[PDB]
């Protein structure tokens, strides 16, 4: 992956 | 424009700074050792402040809590440098700043991520992987942070094994992000000569890309463009990492200690230093030509002071002075370090040239075909007037010179030479696939014949690269020893045609030239070669030897 942001929450 | 410092500069800031930029307000950054070095490398510390950063801090030193500014985390997805910020967000759960952005440098594992998922914010407001884990040292050359890479990779077979597979792929995955920020999905194609490391190398490579751009998130490449990835192992070329090299830059950084790209002064007093890098242009503009040409170039002297010291302009040469007060500034230091090579060269490099590009052409100086080459290695014997250093590059140079010497022969230089310590400086580069002791091999590979022209007659070697660049643009390059409206399209620019070159075990700065020389005389591609690290005639020996030796 290269954007984890959306994976945090 | 190009320069691989900017095209780098222009990534991080539209897919860092920008990306977490309000417009209104500023933040907040950390940066921790590999980063440090990154933003060092393409950018004044100042340019940030147009780009949101007010301040910059250590992530791994302990900071005060600023609980009104937001942190922008710019960090490698390292242990250390993800423990340090679980200690602001994570620990005590004692937030420290408003809210944080991190932007790793390079794919984060889940064994660190989960760590940071669970704990705990909330505040993390962004968790982006950027894909960039390579320096900018130059506008033409990269190099990566593969901590005691040279090693692990030429070691002899101990329990040293499991970590040369680490080190193979962190070059691997570290190399990708550099063909993912040039935007290019090259064709990985290895080198059939020493060892093998290149193949397996070209393997890793070539299957970590196929991963990367499978997943990629910026959708700008998908599927192989225009450019190829050359992967050669060091074996290929022993000899320009021993030549002492005259052009400035490949022979400042042999012959003086400039350490971190920073040569000590003086002059004068107190002694300062100065900074070998692109911002200067000037040393630019002399890194890469002959010492001779240098000095013929800018120093004396534009004088007496230009056309001074009946003034029409009289004004104007009082204000173009009081400017031109730095040019002088500059030009003197890249003088001073000049003077100090300029010496060094007379009191005995030059002559220890003489007889080491005979010896590494064996048929230069006029001299074809030469036999007995042992004749030509004697004078580096009396006039020393030398250091056991110069005396082992001498042999070095006569071995790769005759191939694959005999047992005993060897044995004596070691001991009628001195050279008792500090001995596997010769030994040890059989692990490099160089033979030391068992005659012949392979017989040595086929080189460009012009030897053109050649001024001075002591440069005339060229690094076996410049050789393969042009191998590989005018594309005669042997395929068995380098295996591998409406319609729609797949649209577009702009990278184009690049020629990536990737060195194991280092690369000279000498055959740094090679890149720029090689794209310079062409334009229908730029050649961009690279390593861990870069090649001085005296820390490669060092590393060279250690080897036979499980550190400890």
């Amino acid at each position: 992956m290269r954007d984890r942001t959306h994976e945090l929450r | 424009e190009r320069g691989l410092k900017s095209v780098v500069w222009r990534k991080i800031k539209t897919a860092v700074f920008d990306d977490c930029r309000k417009e209104g307000e500023w933040k907040i950054m950390l940066l921790d050792e590999f980063t440090t070095k990154l933003l060092s490398s393409c950018c004044k510390m100042t340019d940030l402040l147009e780009e949101g950063i007010t301040v910059i801090e250590n992530i791994y030193k302990n900071r005060e809590p600023v609980r009104q500014m937001k942190a922008l985390y710019f960090i490698s997805p390292t242990p250390k440098s993800v423990d340090c910020f679980l200690r602001d967000f994570g620990s005590k759960s004692e937030k420290k700043y408003k809210a944080a952005y991190i932007y790793f440098t390079d794919f984060c594992p889940d064994s660190l991520f989960n760590k940071i998922k669970a704990s705990c914010s909330k505040s993390i407001r962004r968790c982006k992987e950027i894909n960039i884990s390579f320096i900018p040292q130059e506008s033409q050359v990269y190099t990566l942070d593969v901590p005691d890479a040279f090693y692990y990779c030429y070691s002899p077979d101990p329990s040293n094994a499991s970590r040369k597979e680490v080190v193979m792929e962190a070059m691997a995955e570290q190399i990708v992000t550099v063909c993912a920020t040039l935007d290019e999905n090259p064709g990985v194609r290895y080198k059939s000569k020493p060892l093998d490391n290149a193949s397996k190398l070209a393997q890793l490579v070539e299957k970590k890309l196929e991963d990367y751009y499978k997943i990629d998130e910026k959708g700008l490449i998908k599927g192989k463009t225009q450019s190829q990835l050359l992967i050669i192992d060091r074996g290929f070329d022993p000899v320009s990492t021993v030549l002492h090299e005259l052009t400035f830059q490949a022979m400042a950084y042999d012959l003086l200690p400039i350490e971190n790209d920073t040569y000590k002064y003086k002059t004068d007093g107190k002694e300062k230093e100065a900074v070998l890098e692109e911002d200067d242009d000037l040393w630019v503009r002399v890194r890469h030509r002959h010492i001779a040409v240098v000095l013929e170039e800018i120093p004396k002297l534009m004088k007496e002071i230009s056309s001074t010291k009946s003034l029409s302009a009289l004004t104007q040469l009082m204000k173009k002075m009081p400017h031109f007060r730095k040019q002088i500034s500059k030009q003197v230091v890249h003088l001073n370090l000049a003077e100090d090579c300029m010496n060094k060269f007379k009191l005995n490099i030059e002559k220890l040239c003489k007889t080491e590009q005979d010896l590494a052409l064996g048929t230069d100086a006029e001299g074809q075909r030469v036999k007995d080459s042992m004749l030509v290695l004697l004078p580096v014997l009396l006039n020393k007037n030398h250091d056991n250093c110069d005396k082992i590059r001498a042999v070095l140079l006569y071995i790769f010179g005759i191939n694959g010497t005999t047992e005993e022969n060897l044995d004596r230089l070691i001991h009628n030479v001195k050279i008792e310590d500090d001995s596997d400086m010769i030994r040890n580069w059989s692990h490099l696939g160089v033979p030391i002791v068992p005659p012949s091999q392979q017989a040595k590979p086929l080189r460009k014949d012009r030897s053109a022209e050649e001024t001075f007659q002591l440069s005339r070697w060229t690094p076996f690269i410049k050789d393969i660049m042009e191998d590989a643009i005018d594309n005669r390059l042997d395929s068995k020893e380098w295996p591998y409206r409406t319609n729609y399209l797949e649209l577009d620019r702009k990278n184009g045609s690049r020629l990536i070159i990737f060195v194991i075990g280092g690369i000279t700065y000498s055959e740094m030239r090679c890149a720029y020389e090689v794209s310079q005389a062409h334009k229908s591609c730029e050649v961009i070669i690279g390593s861990t690290h870069i090649l001085t005639p005296r820390k490669l020996l060092d590393d060279i030897k250690m080897l036979n030796k499980s550190k400890d």
